[PDB]
């Protein structure tokens, strides 16, 4: 058993050429690929990237590895991956890709009597995903993970999936706070370039954001500040300093609140759905102050208008904000 | 003699195929595993992970290493560990890890006449610890450490804990080092899982934790409790002091708003409220209600001075009781 | 078929000394280089650097790798790149870089019957991009990428860009997107530099970019413009409301102060003023002037109530116009 | 030059570096010395510290004995890999590395006796658990446990050179810390029975005292200037209700903000420090001042003589009661 | 020709023991060293360190490398550097460093018939720069770079700077720019140090720098100077406006507190006051004094309205001068 297998391996590596692909000049090696996502790491819209942990696998046929024996498979470790030919698979949108070396290189190599080889390695990848976060925090995104051969175009190497194209793991372990995993799709294609026409393989992951954090962190404090600014309507104009504090301080906070909200988010040039919510709330607050200045400029001389303004503001200002909230939420809710 | 051992080693490694597990084709390789946590590393709530510095030991029997010599055990370095076969154990929930290398690789290989091998190594591991923070900061968390072989299913390699479950995992009393958590205890487990690459035996070591409330008492609860008490001082002023009463309300409502965002920045951006969030939420209600109380009394102070005065004298007893009772119910609940 | 190529490789590497460049003592090794930017990495103003993920190709001829066989090319792995001689190209302005390694090293070696070698690799490089930020946030920056041999001067190794067909610098539409900058274009160059260790030929790839103003409009300009307008609302109150008028000025001057420091923390610690700094300066002057206007009015309201009241009526129209005219000149100046 | 090449080959010819010198015959004794090139930044938040040392070990290897004209053999790191060296490891090590530029920073010197001198430069980040009750008037001791990993005391043993005094030296220029004084160093050795054998771990303790200057400028002065500001309210009349309120309401929150701010930079420890208590009473003094005004203003209309009196009295009792607190506070924690 | 050089290399390395330095037992190996700073990296005040990208050259004589051939020198790669002996020079004050490796190790070996070796390499080094910040931000700091052999004392290996025709230390004009510092100059040095493992000769490269005040003028000084004048605006109000006067003092006093903590958060946590700290300290005194002025004025405005009013008029001219007089002495003191 042990001695037999030892000779089967030595007899397959004596005249073997790691530097040469199988089916060189004969046919295109077919690689049946599969993928198991262990986790979906933190999404970093700042650098427009995201982390992913997977068990990636490639299965090709190598003629030089045919052996006659009673055993079916040669369950081996990673020590043989360097002594056989391995595809030059690389990821076209990866910012960095790392392997796992504890306790041993996290790779397995399985060989069949037919010459079929199963090679799967654990990987963690930081893939680039440009995000159109315009509906933020009510935005929907799909992020790819492209991979193809680096040096063997379509003529030499080709890829295709199984029916188990992708297999997701326990979603609770996944560290995705602001997003929720929903979709997963696969695509095959051939992109033309100067070095050749390579067959590229992509797998999109679909993520829908959550408002829970931002609702508590931004929308609520914004909704309560406009309300506070409208309590100023239920005070007299005699206490000018009082209602002046009301307006001056509320426009101050809606300002700081906006900067505090955008600081933790990517520095995008355009405006997001939240920035709009923060913008119009600032107007509801700023409009409440100028209202008092107008009422004050009229109170001393003409208390006619200066009195009926507050009567109508106490109805419009609160009711005009609520209608806006319905317009905002319902527009994005569905 | 030193020369005697030199020949013994060469004889064992001469013709030794480390690509094959011991007992291939005859018996499944049983791997008894022990663990000693030299220190329990910092837990990163934001990252939902934890660090740990352990001595990870594995022992199995290799007939090919059976030797007869003067000394019955062979204290060796890491140099020989690479030349023989060792299990390819990997930690499933591992994020990023490494084996200490100074001054030399922190590894130990000991072989016996029987052929039994002892292979222990020092590892610092960062692993996923998914957490539910509903009861934060009065929460208990359990952090796993799943590990097993990558290329050898149970049909080829099997793992088992030493001396039963008891005493399999040890933690240095100096090493239980957490600023924010108590390390209650540890419990081990073993389970087979059928996967598309075979049925592997994964072994898990769970670390249970209870959060320390002291830090948040000083950083969040006291600032909140003292700010609501500050807002209630407004009741002991006259409605005539509109600006003064306003200063109390205007200031305490925004202070409470700021404390929320401040307290929330250090935490993971989870889309659900925690026990701290609710506590802050009512404290915001208590302060905002106080400001609304003054707006009401000040609105009727001229028309119903007896009622306006009544609501002031009433706020001085109902507000503190309703808040004191909330803390009684709040702190008693958790 | 397969055995034929194994023997071809063995024949080429048999007696091959990779320590010597091809043509040593007869001809200088000319290295034609092409480049394809897979993605233009994040630009760090604070660190005065930028990252880039490129496919860097070099092609030269090695008289020793001449072979005759069926197929004209030799698709090989990186394993052979270490066994033969390759140029020691290095990026002069490089800070830190690395070569992608998963699943295998991102490298490709192709040898032809002629002996010509094609040696391409994927590299992510962070390089220095010194910036002059006078026109910040309305500034344009040019980031270089100098590279050449380290041990072989022009007398031994020379670099040259490819012809037009194989564009010298290409940039993937997938990779150039940046949140804060527009990638205008790229221009290449070649130059010899005489050094105490020889005259080397360094080749440069410049990437020109102009910053996007959208982010700063929302984070700094609007808060400043709304804070000066807020301070001017003080004019619509009566001098009798002394505390109220003070609250406007005292708060808006510090609001402008806080906006400065906040806007001032995120940028590189440059020791000179930018176009944004001046803008903040004028908004602070307008806000501080508004508060000073009330202090003057309130000081003479007792002695010259006719003068004190009237200047409050004109301050309502001179301040906004004088500020609106300032914005008109400001935004027109730095946009052209 | 040619003579020594043969000596090296003769020693390494048939030399098995996989076996320790004296395997099965004698225990390998390793005398150890240490020189701290620089004491690295101490991270209170991370409860760790960095250190850059020259770590020397000397043991006797009979297989390396030789007779020649020279007295020893000055060599590079090239030979260190070819011979046997101890597998020393730092138990409390978090993350460390051996400097490599321009070449591996290593030194091998072999004597006719067979004694080997093996020193290397190491930068080590190690855990230093701290108790911060007396922070920022606190003293900390950071250990450095090291020993063999695979060879117990029955096979390899460590001992300090020159005795426990001057065994460890620290460059006066390199012990640069912004926040701590490096008082001194004390060495130690102890055997510990473990499930893989009884190893002899050797420890190097680094005692530190925190510098109070930084916190005086960032926390204490801002707090003391804010409490006195709150007391200025007493020098105003109850008639200025809004003014008196502005004083109290603002100073109490200034004190609140200083607390949260001062604690953000520190480790998230679940217990109060000497800085926390100081801030706590400063919050009591400012809150008391505001409560004082609330009391006078509530009784100023019914008991103007008592309410007015309580203002004049607060202008002297509050400063004294606070000034006396600082006297006891600074004397207690600086003693 | 190529085969000729292959035989030359084999002849030099045949029987060559790279474990032994040239001249063991015959001559002490003298290593003349040159240095070229490709870029002076960012200086980190908080971490008390600095980064530097250099070309570090060393030249010595190895008898065993004597060859006779057509070419005088031997342009080679790093491959031969590992096969021959090279000095084990190390930078004492190094924090963390690395040698650039892309595309190949940035290294250069040149051998002349005489046996003289030229060995230069590209290095990025982070080293300690102990700093004294008493005069911060108007201070001068000097960052060293002491280096020497690790295993060979002066009796076996000796280092010396390039005596003539090459400035011992060179700094690229393209790389020297720094956002926060001016690179005044560089000074070299050599010194013997007696150690328990021998007397080594360390060679030093001092880089002197003076900090740029532009950033701190706008971030700390102007906000402080503009806040002190704001507090003095209180003098232009009436004592009757107690709340208004109070708003001025309490607000400016806390603004000054915030500026202090803010300005120090970005700086190293040193336990001593700097020139900026003192500046902030007195600026806090001036604002606190202004609030103290009103508190005194407001207390006697009813009993001594003539005195209370009188001091408000002199405070309007004594405070600005008393602050202006401080700035004149302050800025003249530390800027000369
Ligand atoms: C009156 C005029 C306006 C003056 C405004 C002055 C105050 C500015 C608000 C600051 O708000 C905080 O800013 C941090 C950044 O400074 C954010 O940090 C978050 O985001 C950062 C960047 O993404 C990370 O570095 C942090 O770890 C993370 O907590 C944080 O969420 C946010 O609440
Ligand atoms: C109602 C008016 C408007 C109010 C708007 C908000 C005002 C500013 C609040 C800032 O609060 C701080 O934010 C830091 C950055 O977010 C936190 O840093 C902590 O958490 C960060 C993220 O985890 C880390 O990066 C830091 O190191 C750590 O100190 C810190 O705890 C928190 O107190
Ligand atoms: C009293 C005045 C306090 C002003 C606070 O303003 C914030 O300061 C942060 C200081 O950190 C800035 O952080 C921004 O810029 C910093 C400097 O690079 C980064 O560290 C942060 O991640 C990034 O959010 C942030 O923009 C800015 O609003
Ligand atoms: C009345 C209630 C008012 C509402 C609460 C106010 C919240 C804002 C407090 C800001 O305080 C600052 O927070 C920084 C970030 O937390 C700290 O940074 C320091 O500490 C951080 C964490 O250790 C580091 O990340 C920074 O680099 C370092 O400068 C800094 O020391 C601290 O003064
Ligand atoms: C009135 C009573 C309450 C007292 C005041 C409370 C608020 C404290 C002011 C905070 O000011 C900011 O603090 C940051 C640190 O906390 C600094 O970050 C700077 O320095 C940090 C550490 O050096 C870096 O991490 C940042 O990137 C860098 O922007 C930043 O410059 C500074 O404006
Ligand atoms: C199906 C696929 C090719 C995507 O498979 C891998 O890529 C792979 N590679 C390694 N392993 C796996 C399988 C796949 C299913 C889950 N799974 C594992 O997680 C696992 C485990 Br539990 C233990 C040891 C090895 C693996
Ligand atoms: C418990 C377990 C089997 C998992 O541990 C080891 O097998 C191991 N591996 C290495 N070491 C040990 C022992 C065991 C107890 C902890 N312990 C040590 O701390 C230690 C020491 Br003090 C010095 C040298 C080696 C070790
Ligand atoms: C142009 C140049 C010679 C400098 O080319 C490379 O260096 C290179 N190296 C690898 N690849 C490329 C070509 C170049 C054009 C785009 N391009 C690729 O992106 C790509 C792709 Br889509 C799939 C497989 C390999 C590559
Ligand atoms: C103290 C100890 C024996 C543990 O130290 C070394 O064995 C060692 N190892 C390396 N070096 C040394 C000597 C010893 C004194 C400090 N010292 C040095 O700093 C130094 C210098 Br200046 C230049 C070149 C090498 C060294
Ligand atoms: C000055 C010194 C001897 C210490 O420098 C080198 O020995 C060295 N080492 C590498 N290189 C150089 C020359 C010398 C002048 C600067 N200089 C270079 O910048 C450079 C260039 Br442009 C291209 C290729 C190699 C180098
Ligand atoms: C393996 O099996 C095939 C098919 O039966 C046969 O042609 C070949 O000769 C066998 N090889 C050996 C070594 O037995
Ligand atoms: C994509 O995934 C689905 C679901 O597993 C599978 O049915 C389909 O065959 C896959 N397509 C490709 C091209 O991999
Ligand atoms: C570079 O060197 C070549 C060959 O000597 C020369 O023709 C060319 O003009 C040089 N270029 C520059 C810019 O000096
Ligand atoms: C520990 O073991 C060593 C070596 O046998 C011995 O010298 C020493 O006395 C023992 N114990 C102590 C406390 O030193
Ligand atoms: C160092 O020692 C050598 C040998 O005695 C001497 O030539 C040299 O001048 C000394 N250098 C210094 C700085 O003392």
């Amino acid at each position: 058993p042990e001695g037999d297998v030892t000779v089967i391996l030595n007899n397959l590596l004596e005249g073997y050429d790691n530097k040469l692909r199988p089916d060189i000049g004969v046919k295109p090696t077919l690689i049946h690929t599969d993928m198991y996502v262990n986790s979906i790491g933190p999404v970093n819209a700042i650098n427009m990237e995201y982390t992913i942990d997977i068990f990636f696998a490639q299965t090709w046929y190598d003629r030089r590895l045919k052996f006659n024996s009673t055993i079916k498979v040669l369950r081996l470790n990673s020590n043989m991956v360097g002594k056989i030919w391995i595809p030059d698979t690389f990821f076209r949108n990866s910012k960095k890709a790392d392997a796992h070396w504890i306790t041993t290189p996290n790779r397995m190599l399985r060989i069949w009597n037919d010459g079929r080889v199963l090679y799967t390695l654990r990987l963690t990848i930081d893939a680039e995903c440009q995000l159109q976060l315009h509906n933020f925090p009510m935005d929907e995104h799909s992020c790819p993970l492209e991979f193809s051969s680096y040096g063997y175009p379509r003529e030499e190497i080709v890829y295709q999936w199984k029916r188990s194209s992708v297999e997701v793991g326990d979603t609770r372990s996944w560290r995705l706070y602001q997003f929720s995993f929903v979709g997963l799709r696969n695509t095959t294609e051939v992109v033309k370039t100067t070095s050749g026409d390579y067959v590229v393989m992509s797998v999109y992951f679909d993520l829908s954001r959550r408002i829970g954090y931002f609702v508590i962190q931004t929308y609520l404090p914004c909704i309560m500040t406009v309300i506070l600014s409208q309590v100023s309507f239920w005070l007299n104009r005699e206490s000018v300093a009082a209602r002046t504090v009301f307006g001056v301080t509320t426009v101050l906070t809606m300002t700081t609140l906006s900067i505090s909200a955008r600081n933790s988010l990517p520095k995008v040039a355009y405006a997001t759905a939240m920035d709009w919510f923060i913008a119009v709330c600032y107007a509801f607050v700023f409009s409440a102050l100028i209202e008092f200045a107008t009422v004050n400029y009229f109170t001393k001389s003409q208390p006619a208008r200066a009195a009926k303004i507050d009567r109508l503001s106490r109805i419009a200002f609160p009711l005009l904000f609520g209608i806006f909230n319905l317009v905002y939420w319902a527009t994005y809710l569905n | 003699n030193i020369t005697i051992f030199t020949r013994i080693l060469d004889g064992l490694l001469d013709g030794y195929d480390n690509r094959l597990r011991p007992g291939l084709g005859e018996r499944i390789t049983q791997v008894r595993t022990d663990m000693y946590v030299n220190s329990f590393g910092p837990v990163s709530d934001t990252e939902m992970e934890y660090t740990i510095d352990i001595f990870f030991a594995q022992t199995w029997k290799d007939e090919r290493l059976r030797f007869k010599g003067p000394m019955q055990r062979l204290p060796l370095d890491n140099r020989v560990a690479d030349q023989i076969w060792t299990p390819d154990t990997f930690f499933h929930n591992d994020k990023k890890s490494f084996a200490h290398g100074m001054t030399t690789p922190n590894k130990m290989l000991r072989i016996w006449n029987d052929g039994r091998v002892l292979y222990t190594m020092r590892l610092t591991i960062s692993a996923e610890c998914p957490m539910d923070l509903e009861d934060f900061p009065m929460d208990e968390q359990n952090c796993p450490l799943k590990f097993g072989s990558y290329a050898y299913p149970n049909s080829e390699v099997v793992y088992v804990w030493t001396n039963g479950s008891t005493k399999s995992v040890v933690v240095a009393e100096d090493g239980s080092r957490l600023n924010q958590y108590h390390l209650m205890g540890q419990t081990v487990g073993t389970e087979n899982i059928s996967t598309s690459t075979g049925e592997y035996t994964i072994m898990t070591a769970h670390f249970h934790l209870k959060r320390k409330i002291g830090y948040f008492v000083i950083q969040t609860y006291l600032p909140c409790i003292m700010t609501v008490i500050l807002s209630q001082v407004s009741f002991w002023l006259n409605r005539e002091s509109v600006a003064a009463r306003t200063v109390f309300g205007v200031t305490t409502v925004l202070t409470m708003t700021t404390l929320s965002i401040s307290a929330r920045n250090s935490l993971p951006k989870v889309a659900y409220a925690t026990a701290m969030d609710w506590f802050i939420a009512v404290c915001y209600a208590f302060v905002f209600s106080a400001l609304l109380e003054f707006a009401f009394v000040n609105y009727i102070t001229k028309s119903q001075p007896a009622r306006a005065a009544k609501i002031d004298k009433m706020s001085r007893i109902v507000f503190p009781i309703l808040f004191g009772t909330f803390n009684l119910v709040y702190w008693a609940t958790y």
